[PDB]
RNA sequence: UAAGAA
RNA sequence: UUAAGAGUUAAACCUAGCCAACGAUCCAUAAUCGAUAAUGAAAGUUAGAACGAUCACGUUGACUCUGAAAUAUAGUCAAUAUCUAUAAGAUACAGCAGUGAGGAAUAUUGGACAAUGAUCGAAAGAUUGAUCCAGUUACUUAUUAGGAUGAUAUAUAUAUAUAUAUAAAUUGAUUAAAAAUAAAAUCCAUAAAUAAUUAAAAUAAUGAUAUUAAUUACCAUAUAUUUAUAUGGAUAUAUAUAUAUUUUAAUAGUCCUGACUAAUAUUUGUGCCAGCAGUCGCGGUAACACAAAGAGGGCGAGCGUUAAUCA
């Protein structure tokens, strides 16, 4: 396949298969695919950079070209709007075990699935497979390893030296807090309760709110301050030497550095603009496991095939790729 | 008429203006620090809306339209922020109009440019081990089970398949901590199917458009004639488009062979008819041509057909 | 073998990735020249089996298409079947032990079943 | 002007239309099929809601004239069943839309 | 299932 | 005469016909075709290399024997050209390797008969440049050829918008002018290697390919239905047994950016010269076209170009 190059340049500005904050700036700054004052060449080819930088951009274009099908697939409701057809445009990329796994989820980006397919981590009803062009059929049960899952959709794991970086700015700040609660408690307090008060219930620390005494800053004691240079190198010396309210017995991120990820499981950042349930699959989150119900179809007013290009631009690159660019 | 455009923001930013010699930067980058907001010791940007996941059943897709490409949210009390001439995030000197009255449609459009990409409803784990129950021990059809949850057919049984693995699991103890953490928070993140509202309930009643009708026919008839759509399914030699949903909702010969102590195989030999088995005698060699025939052996090993 | 007419197999498929017809070929044309009749196929890579299904007990599956009733014919007329073609033959009960040899000559673990 | 349209897509029937030298075949097309078509006239198709057209332009192939004899096509060269019906008085019937119902 | 351009 | 019709061949007799502007005769050119390949919306057009079918030939020509069938890769005679054995001799690589020549251009003087066939044999078996494998060659087609994260480095100080300062900061540029998330670093893999096994092609036995594929990362067994915890052989350690149990990556060209035709971030040299060019054309001091740097657009283990086919 294509070598990876660029995928993120914010100067090119493209939108990729990906959960990747480049990305999700991309995507952003966006708006739309610009076809006005182009010619008709120019519009196809605008409309065929942008949908294959975002629809299977890592097979060349001579393969794509051959596995492109004029034919579009929809289905008729016998019992309104418009029907957009023309997202189908790349319909037959989704049955492909990569995109696949992307579209449930259990890859960070079609390249991670790629790779999580061909180091042998995914499995499609019960025998492993290690080919990314696989395709799946309809009722097709494919699952992959769960501490892959948790890798691509967790947080990073940090190192030591980064982690125990942290842990130093947590100390300073805990002990900075310690200082401003024991000298003047009342203030303390009066901003505690208003910043409850502003803040929204959506938080779970108001509702455990919801669920003065001077020795509440007795309470609070100072965290001793670690220098890493006599730390580094010794991370059981580490684990045991940080003790706050939050994170017990273990450096930041780390809690048991042994598993791929951020290892107090939390999900990584920015990935509620690309969270999508897809309509053609079925997912299991406990097994990290899916069913692909159908091939993705168009009915009315709906396209089953995820994009974020309108219905124009998929129109323009179906007429590109109709007569190989011609 | 076409050039080369960098993918500039669509919205206002404050863009570079004299530049100290060593800086080195592009509008782009600061577009996006912008967008972003601070990034903390821990490598985290707090203040940007997307940051952190809903937990709400309510997605957070993005809004650079509504929202005139302002990410910046006071992450405790989420309430808008804006870069003010001086460096800091403050409150917005005015508020906007477009973030309050959100379409209820637009909250499940995941890309702000195409209208017909909608996220679909995760089921409920209440309601997936109902349908497991109804079909496997009460013994319901999956017809009448799609029927009063409003759920395809094909997602009924993706549903049962699903539930009996997730069974075997439990039963296994292997669904750890990590998992089942990531399960409720995936959960929590998209809205949840609804099986008695009307609009939130799949469609029911879809069949494939084959090749043969899309073809647009007209009959010209006595300006008196009823004709429906059997009439038609008769015109285009078809079955009736209710069949169609009817069935969708729903010898050979053979010697297996002796087996003795020390073979490795057995034989089964399949009846087949003179002129229709065989490998045929001059036929077309892909091997070398593009649309070369590759399929995937019951050990999921590809070979070449 | 011997005769004009006989039932031998035509190699098809890929190098490395040996198929068979089954076929009633003049004796003196190319082995893989247009037969009198392709009678069927011969895939001698067994079905892999999985190791579990190891354990449970099957066999691995050498797949054979064939038209029995031309081959019966074939047969009657004088055809003559090759080593590897009378060894397929013998197994799915068209020939009986008449057609064995010396050297191929054995406690049954399981025995000649036919089903429709 | 109004264009007519069949389905909101496409044009009734296929138009055989010379407009001075400049002769077009169009062609109704089925749902999902694109504007294949005359660059000219996808842009004309375009402005006026086609989506699914088949054509060719033959003898002159100039722009302006293109552009001005595809409307003098769309307008005059087609007949909507409507009118059809009305004026023979008969029924016309679209087989694909009583299939489904 | 038929597109043109200089 | 032939098994057999016929001016088919030979003999005799007759009649005066036969073909031809819807193209005879003559000349030139060419192996032919497909459920094969290319192309196209299709009619078609092209090829006839590969797979298959048919024909013809085995240095050239005629004849003859045998045979059911031969003007046979046989035999006779002659021609051509070479070898010696110098004879009413042999050979003719259009069998496989290989050489020279011609050419823009087309490979090993390879392995095995293990498989499928073929010949001989009663069989045991023997032979097989068929055939099966491997070698050479991007000639063609596939599959792989790494994911996630990533704009700084120092200091000082059950909460969480951490905040202060000091350094530096490559090319271009002075902001919509970028190169650039690109580098580097971080996390996690797999390939390769390393060891253990190890099927299948084939069985009654025989494996050229073959340092096989595949699997396992110490080895088994014992239950659950791939993930488990256990029992036993390993395992150095420290002191039978708490412990761990190989190592481990990342390697892209080539064309192009005036229009047709995708390529806006601008600069330098030349000066109707040098050159470029498929078409229009560019170059005469202000060159978006020449030769280059920066940036950019394609296609990608290929890219371009020439020759051709289809559209
Ligand atoms: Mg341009
Ligand atoms: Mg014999
Ligand atoms: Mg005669
Ligand atoms: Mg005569
Ligand atoms: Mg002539
Ligand atoms: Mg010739
Ligand atoms: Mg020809
Ligand atoms: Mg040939
Ligand atoms: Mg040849
Ligand atoms: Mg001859
Ligand atoms: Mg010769
Ligand atoms: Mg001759
Ligand atoms: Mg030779
Ligand atoms: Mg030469
Ligand atoms: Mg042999
Ligand atoms: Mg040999
Ligand atoms: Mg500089
Ligand atoms: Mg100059
Ligand atoms: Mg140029
Ligand atoms: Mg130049
Ligand atoms: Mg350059
Ligand atoms: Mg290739």
């Amino acid at each position: 396949p294509r070598k990876a190059n660029l995928l993120k340049s914010l100067a090119r500005g493209r939108v990729r298969t990906s959960f990747n904050k480049y990305n999700l700036f991309n995507l952003y700054k966006k708006g739309g695919v610009d076809l006005k004052s182009k010619s008709l060449y120019q519009q196809k080819w605008t409309a065929k950079q942008e949908t294959r930088a975002y629809h299977g951009e890592h097979l060349t274009e001579k393969r794509w070209q051959t596995v492109f099908k004029p034919k579009l697939d929809s289905v008729a409701q016998l019992d309104i709007k418009e029907t957009p057809f023309l997202l189908q445009t790349f319909a037959v990329l989704e049955k492909r075990l990569d995109f696949a796994l992307f579209r449930a989820m259990f890859a960070s980006s079609v390249r991670q699935a790629r790779q999580f397919i061909l180091h042998g981590n995914v499995r499609v009803n019960g025998v492993k497979i290690k080919h990314p062009s696989y395709t799946l059929k309809p009722g097709d049960m494919f699952s992959v390893k769960p501490d892959k899952v948790l890798e691509a959709l967790g947080a990073k794991k940090p190192s030591f030296q980064e982690a125990l970086k942290i842990d130093k700015t947590q100390i300073v700040l805990w002990n900075k807090y310690v200082k401003e609660a024991k000298t003047e408690p009342k203030e303390v307090w009066e901003k505690k309760l208003e910043n409850f008060e502003k803040m929204s219930d959506s938080n779970p620390k108001k509702l455990q709110f919801q669920e003065f005494d001077p020795k509440w800053a007795k309470n609070l004691k100072y965290h001793d301050p670690i220098k890493l240079s006599e730390l580094e190198g010794d991370e059981p010396k580490a684990r045991k030497l940080i003790n706050l309210p939050w994170q017990k017995n273990y450096v930041y991120g780390r809690q048991d550095p042994k598993k791929p990820f951020f290892t107090p499981w939390k999900p990584r950042p920015f990935l509620s603009p690309f969270a999508i349930l897809p309509h053609h699959l079925e997912i299991s989150f406990k097994t990290c496991h899916a069913v692909y119900l159908r091939d993705p179809v168009a009915r009315p007013g709906q396209s089953e095939v995820i994009s974020p290009f309108d219905v124009p631009v998929h129109e323009r690159a179906y007429m590109y790729y109709l007569r190989n660019g011609k | 008429f076409s050039r080369r455009r960098i993918a500039y923001p669509f919205y206002p930013f404050k863009k570079l203006g004299r530049q100290h010699p060593k800086k080195h930067d592009t509008n782009l980058k600061t577009a996006m620090r912008q967008f972003l907001g601070p990034k903390n010791y821990k490598g985290e940007y707090v203040m940007n809306k997307y940051f952190t996941v809903p937990t709400n059943h309510v997605p957070n897709y993005i809004k650079p339209d509504l929202e005139r490409g302002q990410s910046l949210e006071h992450p405790v009390t989420k309430k808008p922020l804006q870069l003010r001439y001086d460096g800091t995030l403050g409150p917005p000197p005015v508020e906007n109009k477009r973030l309050q009255n959100i379409f209820k449609d637009r909250l499940l459009q995941p890309f702000p440019s195409n209208p017909h990409c909608k996220t679909n409803y995760v089921l409920s784990p209440q309601l997936k081990q109902s349908i497991f129950e109804e079909i496997t021990v009460e013994g319901l059809s999956a017809q009448q089970v799609s029927q009063k949850y409003g759920l395809k057919i094909p997602r009924v049984e993706a549903i049962v398949k699903l539930v009996s693995v997730e069974n075997s699991w439990n039963r296994r103890n292997r669904v750890s901590s990590d998992l089942k953490t990531m399960d409720e928070t995936l959960y929590r993140m998209f809205p949840v199917f609804d099986s008695d509202a009307s609009f939130k309930r799949e469609n029911l009643s879809e069949i494939p458009v084959p090749q043969k009708t899309l073809a647009s026919r007209f009959l010209t008839i006595a300006e008196s004639e009823p004709f429906g759509p059997v009439d038609a399914a008769h015109v285009l030699e078809l079955e009736p488009a209710v069949e169609t949903l009817r069935n969708l909702s729903t010898n050979t010969k053979v010697i297996y062979g002796e087996l003795v102590e020390g073979e490795r195989s057995q034989y089964k030999f399949t009846n087949a008819k003179v002129g229709k088995v065989g490998y045929r005698y001059g036929s077309g060699n892909r091997d070398n041509k593009k649309d070369r025939r590759i399929g995937f052996n019951k050990l999921g090993q590809m070979v070449y057909i | 073998t011997c005769g004009l007419v006989r039932i031998r197999l035509a190699r098809f498929g890929r190098k490395n990735s040996p198929v068979y017809n089954i076929v009633v070929a003049n004796s003196r044309k190319a082995r893989d020249a247009k037969p009198i009749e392709v009678l069927g196929t011969y895939v001698p890579v067994p079905s892999p089996v999985t190791k579990r299904e190891l354990k449970r007990g099957v066999v691995p599956i050498k797949d054979v298409k064939l038209d029995f009733d031309r081959t019966k014919y074939w047969i009657g007329v004088g055809a003559q079947p090759s080593e590897t073609v009378t060894k397929l033959l013998r197994k799915a009960g068209i020939l009986n032990d008449a057609w064995a040899t010396s050297k191929n000559s054995r406690k049954v673990v399981f025995e000649r079943m036919e089903t429709l | 002007k109004e264009i007519p349209r069949y389905e909101n897509r496409t044009i009734y029937g296929d138009i055989d239309f010379r407009y001075h030298g400049v002769k077009l075949h169009l062609r109704s097309a089925k749902p999902g099929f694109g504007l294949r078509v005359n660059h000219v006239i996808f842009e004309i198709c375009e402005c006026a809601g086609i989506k699914d057209l088949s054509g060719k332009v033959y003898k002159s192939r100039n722009d302006m004239n293109i552009a001005k004899g595809t409307i003098e096509a769309f307008t005059k060269a087609q007949k909507t069943l409507d009118e059809v019906a009305l004026g023979r008085g008969k029924k016309l019937v679209d087989v694909r839309k009583v299939y489904y119902s």
